[PDB]
């Protein structure tokens, strides 16, 4: 629930 | 003191002067953000326990999906211009993760057709004074608060949230936390 498509 | 710096949320080395109060950062392409807009529909909860005066502000990034998430940022920015973003949200998330449907431009112009948007209407706004300025108005503030990765919130341009260091027993609760810490933040 916290994760993130990060560059 | 239920909400400590490094937790709940972290604060910005260099805050952004002129940023909205509440700013959201997504993509169409992330499955993060798909699922903190319609599985854990982060944005409503946020929304339902804003203070007097302030608002939601959503933008859309560049970074994922090559030149079809600069032309889906370009997109978003007509939806914010015509106010049919509860019209095209899910299609545009479903189109471009669940059917794979939207792989161009036009698709994408497709799906606002379909949601009542007319085709010279939706046309006019792309070309629009208002988007082109929408369009540079979410990268400056992407590139201002030196976003890492999306999904992402921001409160009054010094905090950003950290629901990694919130409570994730159970989505309900988690839910609730992120939005108060919002809140909070908005009053801070």
């Amino acid at each position: 629930p916290f994760a993130t498509c990060d560059s | 003191a239920q909400y400590e710096d490094g937790k709940q949320y972290t604060t910005l080395e260099k805050p952004v002067a002129g940023a909205p109060q509440v700013l959201e950062f997504f993509s169409f392409f992330c499955p993060h953000a798909y699922q903190f807009e319609e599985v854990l529909h982060i944005s409503d909860n946020v929304k339902k326990k804003l203070p007097e005066g302030v608002k939601m502000t959503k933008y859309h990034v560049n970074f994922m999906g090559g030149d079809l998430g600069k032309d889906l940022t370009q997109a978003w920015a007509v939806a914010m211009a015509l106010g049919v973003e509860d019209k095209v949200t899910v299609p545009l998330f479903e189109g471009v993760q669940k059917t794979q449907t939207i792989r161009s431009a036009s698709d994408i112009r497709d799906v606002f057709i379909n949601a009542g948007i007319k085709g010279e209407e939706y046309d006019a706004a792309w070309n629009s004074f208002v988007v082109k300025s929408l369009v540079a108005q979410q990268e400056k503030a992407a590139a201002d608060v030196q976003l890492r990765g999306v999904p992402a919130m921001f409160v009054n341009g010094k905090y950003q949230l950290n629901p990694q260091g919130m409570d994730t027993s159970n989505m309900d609760v988690f839910v609730q936390q992120y939005a108060d810490t919002v809140k909070y933040l908005s009053e801070k």
